[PDB]
């Protein structure tokens, strides 16, 4: 009565090497990247909303909120410098995204996250949904220039405490994140009409599962296809107040592994005989990082 | 398209 032979890891991979899992969907937030040193964002442990006090803001979401960015852009890429992350090493997590690229399998990777790792690990334009933009590039804010800028441009007039100008016109220049106030991508939308029609398993990792749209993914699944979480804590339940059935005697298709990202990811990898193909990856993509 | 908010 599922396409699971049991709800577990095992179950999962063994599914994963059968003939009807061909598509896999991978759902990624802050929780693939912690381990690489880039803090959740959405957090209130990390703070962002904490000492604001010298920019003088009428309320402290002001600072991601793009109608005031657009004429007080400062506090936002100050706040930029203090958090620009020392190195962007991607994680086993996202060297295993790699891998599933690798093999045919990945039908696409929406991610919540900004922090580029998805593509300096190896996915590409088409393979992925930014669901919030993303800090890999950055435009020009006028609507008939929209001159298009690299990180890299980006990085030196951030760490310069020069607020970026578009050198055509002299406009702000932002980075692709999705400001609050702002249009969500058509990306997002588009894709998730096609791709969850075409989906066998998804596998969602490091998310908390409690920002919309991007949590209501969960439910365009077809009934049948399984779905892993691979996470720190639980989620994706039902709120009793008011989903993911891991627990219940009506459970069927929802495995839940507690535990770092990375561990996740590599117990699966090792089940799946790919362990030796991801240390490969992951050793050699991070001698190459750190040789740079 | 949907604007971006807190939730
Ligand atoms: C990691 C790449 C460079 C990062 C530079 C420092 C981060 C700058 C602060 C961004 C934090 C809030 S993002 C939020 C408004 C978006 C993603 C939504 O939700
Ligand atoms: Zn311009």
């Amino acid at each position: 009565e599922r396409l699971l032979d049991e709800l577990t890891l095992e179950g999962v991979a063994r599914y994963m090497q059968s003939e009807r899992c061909r598509r896999v969907i991978c759902l990624v937030g802050a929780g693939i990247s912690t381990s690489a040193g880039i803090p959740d964002f959405r957090s209130p442990s990390t703070g962002l909303y904490d000492n604001l006090e010298k920019y003088h803001l009428p309320y402290p979401e002001a600072i991601f909120e793009i109608s005031y960015f657009k004429k007080h852009p400062e506090p936002f890429f100050a706040l930029a410098k203090e958090l620009y992350p020392g190195q962007f090493k991607p994680t086993i997590c996202h060297y295993f995204m790699r891998l599933l690229k690798d093999k045919g399998l990945l039908l696409r990777c929406y991610t919540q996250n900004i922090d580029t790792l998805e593509r300096i690990a190896g996915l590409e334009q088409e393979d992925l949904v930014e669901a919030h933009g993303t800090f890999y590039t950055s435009h020009c804010v006028s609507a008939s220039c929209r001159h298009e800028y690299p990180l890299s441009w980006m990085k030196e007039k951030i760490f310069s405490e020069v607020t970026p100008k578009c050198e055509d016109c002299q406009s702000l220049v932002k980075p692709d994140i999705v400001f609050f106030g702002e249009s969500l991508p058509a990306r997002f939308f588009s894709c998730m009409q096609s791709d969850f029609l075409k989906v066998d398993l998804l596998l969602v990792m490091g998310t908390s599962l409690q920002v919309q749209p991007f949590a209501s993914l969960i439910s365009k699944a077809p009934l049948s296809t399984p779905r892993l979480l691979i996470n720190k804590e639980k989620a994706g339940q039902s709120d009793p107040f008011l989903g993911m059935d891991f627990d219940s005697k009506k459970a069927y298709r929802d495995v839940a592994w507690l535990g770092e990202c990375d561990q996740g990811c590599l117990a699966l990898a090792e089940l799946l005989g790919w362990k030796k193909e991801l240390e490969d990856l992951v050793r050699r993509e991070h001698a190459s990082i750190d040789a740079q | 398209l949907p604007k971006k908010y807190g939730g």
